[PDB]
């Protein structure tokens, strides 16, 4: 069953969405504060890359 | 929603923080340096996997065109919308289009890269906006697809 891959993909969607510029969140930047604007883009680029990995892992369970 | 000239300048800025040697490519060694500088502890298999899924040309590294398409597309493409939607139906066993907030909070704190209680609290607050204990994942997907 695709329970764990689907869970991991949903986890990457939220972390990417919670980190987005028009979003507000303090628990997605836990222990990460006063961040430079390019620094936030870097974390957004990392979380977007994690999403594409999760989507590929979840697709391969079909 | 399309990309302005300013955000492109900010995308190059962030790209140059990965491409620290300034040759216009991002390798697993450059990416791993940025991630572990942010408290992460990834393995090279994960580093190689992160490069591969955004390596459109397949040359092994990430150039700025690939980095730019990646940052502009977000999760808005059709393949992502159908896949994110299919990932939610795995837990929609009632087949109605709704998933209890208690069940979703449970699985997101017990499976995969599990969220902590602070992270999951913010997610349920946006998954179950009206607070009826039910999540309309079809409306939730389009929320984060944007
Ligand atoms: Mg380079
Ligand atoms: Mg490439
Ligand atoms: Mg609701």
């Amino acid at each position: 069953k695709r329970r764990n891959p689907a869970a991991n993909l949903i986890q990457c969607v939220w972390r990417s969405y919670a980190a987005d510029e028009k979003s507000v969140s303090i628990a997605t930047w836990k222990k990460l504060e006063d961040l430079t604007p390019p620094l936030k883009t870097v974390i957004r680029a990392i979380r977007i890359m994690k999403f594409h990995v999760a989507k590929r892992k979840f697709k391969e369970t079909l | 929603d399309q990309l302005t000239e300013e955000q492109i300048a900010e995308f190059k800025e962030a790209f140059s923080l990965f491409d620290k040697d300034g040759d216009g490519t991002i390798t697993t060694k450059e990416l791993g340096t940025v991630m572990r500088s942010l408290g992460q502890n990834p393995t090279e298999a994960e580093l190689q996997d992160m490069i591969n899924e955004v390596d459109a040309d397949g040359n092994g590294t990430i150039d700025f065109p690939e980095f730019l398409t990646m940052m502009a597309r977000k999760m808005k493409d059709t393949d992502s919308e159908e896949e994110i939607r299919e990932a939610f139906r795995v837990f929609d066993k009632d087949g109605n289009g709704y998933i209890s907030a208690a069940e979703l909070r449970h699985v997101m704190t017990n499976l995969g890269e599990k969220l902590t209680d602070e992270e999951v609290d913010e997610m349920i607050r946006e998954a179950d906006i009206d607070g009826d204990g039910q999540v309309n994942y079809e409306e939730f997907v389009q929320m984060m697809t944007a």
